[PDB]
């Protein structure tokens, strides 16, 4: 499951868990648990999206006032180098 | 379980290929919701499910007659039918 | 509160209760019960949120396979005459 | 509360209730919250859905005025 999981932070502290899973939308959320205000560790179906979710919301600016830090353990693993 | 018209089956992958190199074809015409690689000959079978249809869609309207051609792999690559 | 709550259905079956959450994005979704494969009750935050989702999302096409159908008993009630 | 996303409203027609205020601000972009509080006009607050729809009110105002046929509203960011 530690491929499954990332952080995410930076988000409106109104935010409740559905409004998070609507901030990672269209990847697919399984679960989410709130640690701060403005933080939660979220599990998405599997590594590839995880991995995709990093790319596309980190650093993404939400409006003036809000902008995500995303980070997981996922690292592309290609076993022959990509063309 | 799956989204209609959103899969596809994979045949002739290259054998020294791993799930995250199939992944990262794919990737390049959309979003990708699940992908895996199933180890004769040289090439393997695989499978991946794009995020939504219009991804999907997207891979075919990039394919040459069922085939999703690299500079060293030639992927043919049909519908899971549903 | 009836006034926040909704139906909806039409989404793929596939869907958890997030992912019906992200089809209501931008409104705020507050609780969410499945009643089957492809429909569920959905309670948003107040009357004016579930009148725009209806309005947004009724009869929406999700893709050539979906088409959403979402229904409430929220009414737009203006004490005087719209311009 | 949604920083940058909400409105104090004056001047608003004392007949009105939160519909007459909502839909106003919904030909501006989506309103997430509104809220009349009733000799001749009455305030009100209103909270868009993001600060973009919120920025679409803005573009659209005269001096903190919003303007119809018969009414003026005037309108002023809420700041924390």
């Amino acid at each position: 499951m530690q491929e499954n999981m990332l952080k995410i932070s930076g988000y409106p502290g109104m935010l409740n868990t559905f409004g998070i899973a609507q901030l990672l939308t269209p990847y697919r959320v399984n679960g989410i648990t709130m640690t701060g205000a403005q933080s939660a560790v979220v599990a998405l179906e599997n590594k590839f999206q995880v991995y995709q979710a990093v790319q596309d919301f980190n650093g993404k600016k939400l409006d003036r006032n809000h902008k995500l830090q995303v980070s997981s353990l996922v690292v592309s693993s290609p076993a022959v180098p990509l063309e | 379980y799956y989204l209609k018209d959103a899969g596809f089956h994979i045949r002739n992958i290259p054998k020294a290929w791993n799930d995250w190199n199939l992944f990262h074809v794919f990737q390049n015409f959309g979003k990708v919701s699940y992908c895996r690689v199933v180890g004769d000959g040289q090439v393997q079978l695989g499978f991946v499910n794009m995020m939504s249809v219009a991804d999907a869609d997207e891979v075919r309207k990039n394919m040459n007659d069922g085939n999703l051609i690299g500079e060293n792999f030639t992927l043919k690559v049909t519908d899971h039918k549903n």
